[PDB]
């Protein structure tokens, strides 16, 4: 294993400052990571996975032959949001934090919109099956339940359908903080689901502060999205770009925000909206201290700006 | 043999209706009121003709981006 370094990613989004604060081990606080399964061995990721799942082929399996990552891109986005904090690779933007890893892409990276539903479904219900098991509404954030308080998706397509709508739906009125990639189509405004108002758009920027020319545009915010070095099989490392990489900075930033504001006051967040500019919701909160590059104000590039860790949690405490 | 979501009426729609027109349930969903299953290609058509059936949505795919 080679020394650890801090990727030039989770830099940008001013991430080591919050540490101290919290790497996101707060026990009630787990990412679901729906993507193409986990190396769940890694060294640099094993201790923060919590739960591995598969859905494919429209069959729900907890084996870990199943749910191990055939691809890479669940590995490398996985590490972006929570590479352990120790002295091998790298380090994620929430290296404490829980991942639930939900496989709804196979070999090649393909997944089925059904399989994805499936998918989003288990971050809900977590490993007990059950959305809300003491009955009184509250998902995302009741420490009875076992619920993510974070879906990441740094995947997308081009259909807008009805029941996989619903099941963000779903997921939004749990509680939960869902975040998607923008797409890589350099196309005029994202892919689905990133493209639904309850989901955060994301869009990649360079180590120029440049949005990336592939990145869709019209997204809710930016993050680092080349040449983004991080996990990947088999307990290797390998460097990376896409809308894909920004996401899961994105989601590691939610997931410092709601670590955070549950240590401090044993409470999550609401998600809020994309036209949120208060400190009261998570998507405000990210809205109000995202680096505001390019044109003044939220622009078809970059979005409201670049997410930026350390802002964002002392906008949440504070 | 194709995959397909429907999507249903509770009051109206019974899974053991797919086996009807040839079709077979994969997944019904919890938290949504939605079925996947698998149908004969040329079979479609009769399905959102099926007690119950609100709508017949294609299996889209997404990508690793
Ligand atoms: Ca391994
Ligand atoms: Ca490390
Ligand atoms: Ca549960
Ligand atoms: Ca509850
Ligand atoms: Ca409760
Ligand atoms: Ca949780
Ligand atoms: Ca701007
Ligand atoms: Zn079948």
């Amino acid at each position: 294993q080679p020394a650890q370094t801090i990727p030039w990613g989770i830099e940008r989004v001013k991430a080591p400052s919050v540490w101290s604060i919290t790497d996101g081990s707060v026990s009630v606080i787990q990412v679901a990571v729906l993507d193409t399964g986990v190396d769940y061995d890694h060294p640099d990721l094993a201790a923060n996975i919590a739960w591995c799942v598969s859905t494919l082929r429209g069959k729900v399996s907890t084996k870990l032959r199943d749910c191990a990552d055939q691809n890479g891109h669940g590995t490398h986005v996985i590490g972006t949001i929570a590479a352990l904090n120790n002295d091998i690779g790298v380090v994620g933007v929430a290296p404490g934090v829980q991942i639930y890893s939900v496989r709804v892409l196979d070999a090649r990276g393909s997944g089925s919109y059904s399989d994805i539903a499936i998918g989003i479904a288990q971050a809900i219900l977590g490993p007990d099956g059950v959305a809300d098991k003491d009955g009184d509404g509250i998902i995302a954030g009741d420490p009875d339940d076992d619920a993510a308080e974070v879906i990441s998706m740094s995947l997308g397509g081009p259909a807008d359908d009805s029941y996989l709508y619903d099941m963000i739906i779903q997921a939004y009125n749990a509680g939960i903080v869902i975040v998607a990639a923008s797409g890589n189509e350099g196309a005029p405004s994202p892919s689905y689901p990133a493209a639904y108002p309850e989901v955060i758009a994301v869009g990649a920027i360079d180590s120029n502060d440049n949005i990336a020319s592939f990145s869709n545009r019209q997204p809710e915010v930016s993050a680092p999205g080349v040449d983004i070095l991080s996990t990947y099989p088999d307990d290797s490392y390998e460097t990376l770009m896409g809308t894909a990489m920004a996401t899961p900075h994105v989601s590691g930033v939610v997931a410092l925000i709601q670590a955070a504001y549950y240590q401090k006051y044993g409470k999550i967040l609401p998600v809020g909206t994309f036209d949120d500019i208060s400190k009261n919701t998570v998507r405000g909160i990210l809205h109000i201290t995202a680096d505001d590059l390019g044109p003044t104000g939220w622009d078809a590039d970059y979005g409201y700006g670049v997410v930026r860790a350390a802002l964002a949690v002392q906008a949440a405490l504070g | 043999t194709i995959r397909v979501i429907v999507s249903v009426d509770k009051a109206k729609f019974n899974p053991h209706e797919v086996l009807g027109i040839g079709g077979h349930i994969v997944y019904q969903f919890k938290l949504i009121p939605a079925v996947v299953v698998d149908v004969p290609a040329n079979a479609v058509g009769k399905l959102k003709k099926m007690p119950g059936v609100e709508k017949v949505e294609f299996d889209h795919q997404a990508v690793l981006l």
